RNA sequence: AGGUAUGCAGUAAAA
RNA sequence: UGGUUCGAAAAAAAAAUAAAAAAAAAGA
RNA sequence: CGGCGAGAAGGGAAGUGUGUUUCAAAGAA
RNA sequence: UGGGAGCGAAGAUAAUCUAAUAUGUAGCUCCGUUCAUGGAAAUCAAAAGAGCUUUCACUGAUUGUAUUUAUGAAACGUGAAAAAAAAAAAA
RNA sequence: UAGAUUUAUAUAAACGGCAAAAAAAAAAAAAAA
RNA sequence: UGUAACGGUACAAGCUGUAAACAAAGG
């Protein structure tokens, strides 16, 4: 027996162990038959996702993808991964440096690492074909996920889309409201129009209406909010009856308990949809105003809970900021007809504006336009840095806006141009922003919708009445062009 | 030498290298993994370093 | 004999990396300024060096140059002990070596409770003893980019040499010109800057080693060389404007010994500020807590009753009467000494 | 012919090396800049504007390098995946290529009969 | 901790004696019958393991916890003075 | 697997890259990326050896419907 | 041991249940 | 001598011959494994045994008859809740030394995170530490709350989404198989709706007429299928068994008398006798 | 009272 | 007419064997 | 014609008379 | 692998038999041998001294353990072999 | 080193928990190698 | 790595792989 020593008393099990080659004794100058040098090894894929080689690693490292072997569930997961802001940093490294990888950070980046998104077009086509192939063997939920994932990732092959539409129309009657929402997600603005086959959209809307009519009890509040959002925007519906049924189920369906626990962002989207479709709600305060208040109260409650409480929390903070911005924008349009410090509308609007003020950075360009519109409509200001610090970022992010966002921004800028009391930085920032926004609006007029055109015409009229000393000619031209465009679209 | 392996110029993993000959008789070393030609070996002039252990001996 | 536990650790000398062919990126890739390792664009991802900030929050320091031959957990405990001097430390993590998870790669992250505590902690580098390979740990604050002052020790050594030279110069000037006024004598003294030794007016070594000229004169052993006599910064200037410096008449041997003594004392002052005690301004710890602290570094001797069984039968009679009585007598002597200490 | 192809692949790989190294360095610098910009907000600063300008320049350079690299990557990785036209089972022509079977968990975890009907 | 001296061997098993079943702990809240806040009390290991720590009434008396408590109290006192 | 598992995986992937809009895009230069044909390397450039009619022909792997060209 | 309960009832006079709480600081 | 914290003080400086000729049966009491320098056991590496593990001791009598016997560690099966792992961990095999070490460190999570490898002496503990650090790196995976052994292997770490997908798929396969078996063995049988009348004997005289069967489960096929599955969920009985998680649980030894089969000297199982019967370990 | 001739999934009843 | 193949039901594996060669763009 | 002295742990071991001797349970090829 | 780790017998000596010897041997499992083992004193010793670790010869079959059989390359020490401590705060 | 070079030798270990089938949902589930 | 099964070769304890003893003289 050899008594242990300082360096030798600790030992590991002969078979269950942590491998540490740096300290394990070895004689590299000798032949070791155990390693079977003669035997060739197989080079496995260096990165795997959902059990298959990661497609985000192929542009850089190559190798086969085995896309034809993928089943419907794996295909839907892969389509979501490719569609939802993919980052090559999600790929796995080989023997990485000890320090943490950039994948830990949750922040988005302004540049795409390691390859452009378009470097996966061939794999996208292959995925679309494999989806068309596997559509016949998927369950209802997996089939809906495949449809939405193809639409979001950008599969455009018309035969593939025809097969997918055929299968979805075949299995529509067997689908519940959540799958209908998943399918409606594929009709969002900006996605390919091939999926917007009018007959399929009509069938989907009819099935959702039947689901509400015969299963309203089982409908969750968040599901109803998503349904209203999709109906107003995703499906571009004039179904006043269906939207009103959704609103009644949200308010008077013994749903007050669930309205408190539903996520604030869903409520914000729902109230945005109702504000867009006010005329339908106010059909045989206004009922739309009561709906807005009912949806707003839980958002304000969540804001209050967060403030009282004051990587994981960042996502919920961002979601709450977006919800506050959207709720404020939705309330502003209704307040346009009120013009008073309403017992709760104005106060919830101010609280949302304060949340925006404390979380200005988290705003997306649409959020910035919405919050500027809300503040200008309310004739209020959460702080003295609000307008300058938001205008700076609006100018820095002008290029990513849509016609609706540009109409909101132009309305806000027209309102602000008439205020005598302004900060020097605001005065300096205004005219350049006004000019650039006018140029963008003129460029994007043919793609604007009726609501955007109406908002632009209102802004032009307000400027003519009150801002006749800044770019007066352009505003008259905009007013006339908006009038003619609205006439044409109404005739359409 | 058995504890060591050649590296493929494209994949940078252990590979096997075969000598092929063109019509003119030019020799090309080809790697199995990618089919790539091996780059020319680093020159002795660049590789040279003094062997201090022999001077010590 | 068997597979190695964490007590057995090995490491090997790192050859400096030389790109022998500058254009051959396949065989001589560029080093990364962040990771200080060869770039592997095929199988690695770019690192900005701020990734650990998203994990440990803004009040985080990265520590570099940690030694080999130590467990990550031992180093975590030691770093926690050191950095507790500046505030509440939320966490300490030490990255393992790529080739030995029981050893460290040389990097650690320290997450503090307070921004002020982290900023105070980042100011000075961490000098380790010989058992930790005499390494000087470099600190980097992730929220402000502030770095430690890795040249503090050698700059202070240069300052001490400059102070000794200043004392010698002033003594020579007094021996040549006799007694001199303070504001005229002080302008004849010069130091050599760090590290290239350019001549400068002697005003920085004095304030880095003593804080002021009055401190320099009043602190030993310079008050055994010079004697100030009456005939804030404003007070200092006015007070010096009405003095005369007189020498203490010394021999060469005494003056040389005094200069060596001054150097040694300044060296001790330098070491104190780097070896400040970790229990400063903290509550006392129970005996059990102190034993737990000790156990991180040393293990207590095994009980002698268990140890007796190691006496081999080949030459020993196990459980022998005289041996056991010797043990009892030693125990009695120790108890008597402890009783004397108590009384 | 296969010797010619090998020479071509090596020639393109020797350019890929430099392009990929430059892309790597640009990426790490851009990530550093992005973190520095995020760490400071919502403050507005001249240093922030300078960081933004540097980031724009680096982004343009990175896009150019990626555009250059896209064709080179495809040509240098042509024989990493199997082409059935070069395999011994589908022909007896000279110059076959052989690839070793891989382990894909999503398929090793499925139960399938050994049916080769196509 | 256990002691390895004179263990009980029965049924092929070895059971080791625990001469000292006590551990020191810092009281984070008022525990009726044990002490007030900020006290270092010797308690039984089972009491610490199954009641005090799970209920968040005390914690092991490690130098980390002791120093954290001390610094937190000092910060709270400074906060009081700042508020005044 | 239960449909909740698929939903969970999809949502975890979707929420992995949320955040604010860092970086400035003052101009619109469209949910799918567009490639400009005048920036792609030509066959001569792609085949050229490394330095410290093939000049007017481009071999591009991608979506022609997304290429920006004068004529297709 | 035909009957082998998982929990054995504790003994009153065992030293384990009667050991002293010891002292926080030996010097005082 | 040196290394006074380890066993062998009087062997360290006696000579090479004595060290090689040392007779283990000289040691009557067990020596702690860490001080002895003994290899950890597989059971210890799969559990948290800290200073305790399989050991040996010698029996010596006044007649000077010596005998060495293996002795097993005192281990319990206990459940822990881990915040760092975001999951409850059932049936971890732990010891008194391990429990005391957790108390000293400040709980299960602190013990796993902070303990050096030599003291922890548990590869399973090292793997748990690795999983905790991985969860720190990737919080989103922690929100799933899967059993920690899902990510014990490095490949599962590299491919988390497949790990979760495969875990759920295998769980669902297990559930479906068990449900089918229970349905097959169920005590309630529902015949077809077109022939519900089973064969019967002649009713005893005076027995009241049975009412016509109420086939409420024929209104809808969905209702029929739900009722059939519900009936298949039934069980004949539920059995009691030894379970240390129950306060009054117990196990069994041998017969009261203490005798053995006549003329038979049963040999105990070893690694060279009945080594691999019916299972590996 | 094993399986019979377009073939893979899949529920019930039974000379 | 059997084996093969599905079931029984089996890594309870008959070394040099297979519906069993890197696994769908297959070029109809 | 050498002067009150250059930061040596308060701990381990050695006969139990420790006044004395030795070491620091803490580091590389 | 009469090297190292774990578990661990009987035939044989004791003229039966027990201890002890055989022997920590055989079988079984695991390291894979100078690029190794180990290791730079909380060591050994005497009131003089030696100076990590390792190998050989002597001291000596001595002092020891076993107390019918035998085992014992003991410790200090002496003469030799080999000789090493620690590139290393960043650059 | 001009080419060619069938089949068997149960190998994702050029690799890492153990554990059938070179690596099997958690638990049941047990270890001197 | 080593060995073997079949096949070819004087139907073999040798050689050898369906190109089964030989290409050395190619835009």
């Amino acid at each position: 027996y050899t008594p242990p020593s300082k360096r030798t008393w600790s030992k590991q099990h002969n078979k269950i162990f942590t491998p540490r080659p740096l300290s394990e004794r070895f004689s590299p100058h000798k032949l070791h038959p155990e390693f079977e040098w003669w035997r060739e090894r197989t080079v496995q894929p260096s990165a795997l996702f959902m059990g298959f080689p990661d497609l985000l690693a192929l542009p850089l490292r190559g190798g086969s993808a085995y896309i034809h072997e993928m089943d419907a569930a794996t295909l839907a997961v892969v389509l979501a991964s490719l569609a939802h802001s993919p980052s090559a940093y999600s790929v796995s490294e080989r023997r990485p440096p000890p320090s943490p990888s950039p994948a830990v950070s949750l922040s988005s980046s302004s540049f795409s690492p390691t390859h452009l998104p378009q470097h996966l077009d061939s794999l996208l086509a292959l995925l679309g074909r494999q989806a068309a192939a596997t559509a016949a063997h998927a369950p209802d939920s997996t089939l809906a996920f495949l449809f939405r994932g193809c639409a979001e990732a950008g599969v455009v092959e018309k035969n593939v889309v025809c097969t997918l539409l055929g299968r979805v129309e075949q299995r529509l009657p067997c689908m519940q409201l959540p799958e209908c929402l998943v399918l409606l997600d594929a009709l969002r603005p900006g996605l390919p129009e091939v999926y917007r086959h009018p007959r399929f959209v009509a069938r989907l809307v009819a099935h959702a209406g039947l689901l509400l009519q015969f299963r309203g009890a089982e409908s969750e509040a968040e599901d109803l909010c998503d349904l209203a959002f999709s109906l107003v925007f995703a499906a571009n519906c004039r179904d006043a009856a269906l939207l009103q049924t959704t609103a009644l189920l949200l308010v008077h369906g013994k749903r007050m308990q669930s309205l408190n626990e539903t996520a604030p962002l869903a409520l914000a989207r729902a109230m945005e949809a109702f504000a867009a479709c006010r005329d339908a709600v106010n059909a045989p305060l206004s009922p739309s105003g009561w709906l807005l208040l009912s949806l707003l109260s839980p958002v304000v409650q969540a804001l209050h809970r967060a403030e009282k409480g004051r990587r994981g929390a960042s996502r919920e903070s961002h979601a709450l900021t977006e919800a506050a911005a959207r709720a404020a924008a939705a309330v502003a349009e209704e307040t346009q007809t009120l013009k008073n410090r309403e017992s709760s509308l104005f106060r919830g609007l101010l609280r949302c504006l304060e949340r925006v003020d404390d979380h200005r950075e988290s705003l997306s360009p649409g959020s910035m336009c919405k919050v500027l519109f809300a503040a200008t409509v309310a004739r209020a200001a959460p702080s003295r840095d609000f307008f300058p610090d938001v205008l700076k970022r609006l100018g820095d992010q002008l290029g990513a806006c849509t016609p609706e966002d540009l109409s909101r921004a132009l309305f806000a800028l027209v309102k602000l141009s008439s205020v005598s009391g302004l900060d020097p930085r605001c005065q300096d920032l205004l005219p350049p922003l006004l000019g650039t926004v006018l140029q963008a609006v003129e460029s994007s007029l043919p793609v604007a919708d009726v609501a955007s055109l109406a908002r632009l015409h209102s802004a032009a009229v307000s400027a003519l009445i009150s801002s006749s000393e800044t770019k007066k000619e352009e505003m008259k031209q905009l007013a006339e062009e908006t009038s003619r465009l609205m006439h044409a679209r109404l005739e359409e | 030498i058995t504890n060591v392996a050649l590296l493929d110029p494209v994949v940078k993993r252990p590979t096997r290298v075969k000598r092929r000959f063109m019509m003119n008789g030019e020799c090309v070393r080809i790697s199995k993994l990618s089919g790539s030609a091996m780059p020319e070996p680093v020159s002795t002039s660049a590789l040279r370093q003094p062997n201090l252990y022999q001077e010590y001996l | 004999a068997c597979r190695p536990g964490a007590t057995r650790m090995k490491w090997y000398f790192q050859k400096p990396y030389v790109r022998r062919v500058k254009s051959d990126f396949f065989r001589f890739p560029l080093l990364s300024q962040v990771t200080k390792q060869k770039i592997d664009w095929q199988y690695h991802h770019p690192r900005s060096g701020y990734e650990a900030a998203c994990i440990f929050g803004p009040n985080t320091l990265e520590v570099t140059n940690l030694p080999m031959g130590k467990t990550c957990e031992y180093l975590q405990e030691r770093l926690w002990r050191f950095f507790g001097k500046f505030g509440i430390v939320e966490q300490v993590r030490v990255l393992p070596h790529e080739r030995d998870p029981y050893q460290t790669c040389g990097t650690a992250y320290v997450c503090f409770r307070s921004r002020m505590a982290s900023l105070r902690a980042v100011r000075l580098p961490v000098h380790l003893p010989a058992s930790l390979h005499n390494r000087v740990l470099h600190l980097r604050h992730l929220g402000t980019d502030r770095t430690s002052d890795d040249l503090f020790y050698f700059r202070r050594q240069q300052a001490i040499s400059n102070l000794v030279a200043i004392a010698q110069q002033l003594y020579a000037y007094l021996e040549e010109r006799g007694p001199l006024p303070a504001h005229r004598a002080l302008r004849l003294l010069f130091e050599r800057s760090y590290p290239r030794l350019a001549w400068r007016q002697a005003g920085f070594s004095v304030r880095t080693c003593c804080g002021s000229w009055l401190g320099f004169f009043s602190r030993s052993p310079f008050n055994e060389l010079f004697y100030l006599a009456r005939e804030t910064d404003r007070e200092e200037n006015a007070m010096l404007e009405k003095m005369v410096i007189f020498p203490h008449l010394l021999s060469r041997e005494k003056l040389q010994a005094l200069l060596l003594r001054a150097g040694r004392l300044l060296q001790m002052d330098l070491q104190n500020e780097l070896s400040v005690h970790w229990r400063t301004d903290r509550p006392p710890l129970p005996d059990w807590t102190q034993k737990q602290i000790q156990l991180w570094q040393h293990q207590d001797p095994l009980p002698e009753e268990l140890q007796i069984w190691s006496r081999t039968k080949d030459y020993y009679k196990i459980h022998e009467e005289r041996f056991l009585f010797k043990l009892k007598l030693k125990k009695e002597r120790a108890q008597a000494k402890q009783e004397m200490k108590q009384q | 012919q296969q010797c010619l192809r090998a020479k071509d692949i090596l020639a393109k790989q020797q350019k890929r090396e430099a392009l990929e190294t430059r892309r790597f360095q640009l990426e790490e610098k851009m990530l550093q800049l992005e973190h520095r910009i995020r760490r400071m907000e919502p403050a507005q600063s001249l240093q922030k504007e300078a960081w933004q300008a540097t980031l724009d320049r680096y982004r343009s350079d990175h896009e150019d390098i990626l555009i250059q690299l896209h064709p080179l990557r495809k040509e240098t990785t042509q024989l990493l995946a199997p082409d059935w036209r070069y395999e011994r089972k589908y022909s007896d022509l000279p110059g076959p290529i052989r690839w070793k079977k891989q382990y894909i968990p999503a398929l090793e975890d499925q139960y399938r009969k050994p049916i080769r009907f196509h | 901790a256990i002691s390895h001296l004179n263990p009980s061997i029965s049924k092929g098993k070895v059971h080791y004696r625990v001469p000292n079943p006590y551990i020191p702990v810092l009281l984070l809240q008022a525990v009726p019958g044990l002490g007030k806040r900020g006290e270092l009390k010797q308690v039984r290991r089972g009491t610490l393991r199954l009641f005090l720590a799970p209920k968040g009434l005390a914690v092991v008396a490690s130098w980390q916890n002791i120093d954290a408590f001390y610094l937190a109290e000092k910060e709270e006192e400074e906060r009081r003075r700042r508020a005044q | 697997v239960l449909p909740e598992t698929i939903r969970l995986l999809i949502e975890t992937r979707k929420a992995a890259t949320a955040g604010g809009p860092v970086g400035r895009q003052p101009l619109p230069k469209r949910r799918f990326p567009i490639t400009e044909a005048l920036r792609l390397p030509t066959v001569a450039e792609v085949n050229a050896p490394w330095e410290p009619r093939l000049d007017k022909v481009v071999l591009h792997s991608g979506d022609i419907s997304r290429l920006r060209v004068d004529a297709t | 041991s035909r009957y082998q309960p998982f929990k054995t009832a504790s003994e009153r006079e065992s030293p384990f249940t009667e050991a002293e709480p010891a002292t926080n600081f030996a010097s005082p | 001598p040196k290394n006074l914290n380890l066993w062998g003080k009087y062997l360290r400086l006696v000579g090479r011959g004595a060290r090689r000729g040392f007779k283990k049966w000289q040691v009557i009491p067990p020596i702690p494994v860490k001080a002895y320098g003994r290899e950890p056991s597989a059971a210890s590496q799969t559990g948290l045994y800290h200073d305790e593990d399989f050991n040996y001791h010698t029996k010596r009598t006044f007649s000077m008859r010596r005998t060495r016997r293996k002795i097993k560690p005192n281990v319990f099966r206990r459940t822990f809740t881990s915040s760092l792992l975001n999951v409850t961990i059932p049936n971890v095999r732990v010891t008194t030394s391990a429990l005391h070490a957790m108390d000293d460190m400040g709980g299960f999570d602190a013990y796993i995170l902070r303990t050096p490898p030599q003291e922890l002496r548990s590869h399973m503990g090292e793997r748990m530490r690795q999983v905790m650090y991985y969860y720190q790196d990737q919080p989103a995976i922690r929100d799933w709350g899967l059993p920690w052994k899902v990510f014990l292997k490095v490949a599962s770490r590299r491919d988390p989404f497949y790990a979760c997908y495969r875990h759920n798929l295998r769980k669902q396969q297990y559930e479906a198989d068990l449900r089918s078996r229970v349905r097959s063995f169920s005590p309630y049988y529902l015949p077809s709706g077109h022939q519900p009348h089973a064969e019967r004997q002649v009713f005893h005289e005076g027995a009241g007429e049975s009412p016509p069967l109420n086939l409420w489960w024929r209104e809808n096929r969905e209702l029929e299928e739900a009722f059939r599955r519900r009936l298949g969920e039934a069980k004949c009985f539920e059995r009691a068994f030894a379970d240390s998680s129950e306060p009054l649980g117990y196990t069994k030894g041998r017969c009261r008398g203490g005798g053995g089969k006549s003329g038979r000297s049963v040999r105990r199982r070893s690694k060279t006798h009945k080594y691999r019967e019916n299972r590996a370990f």
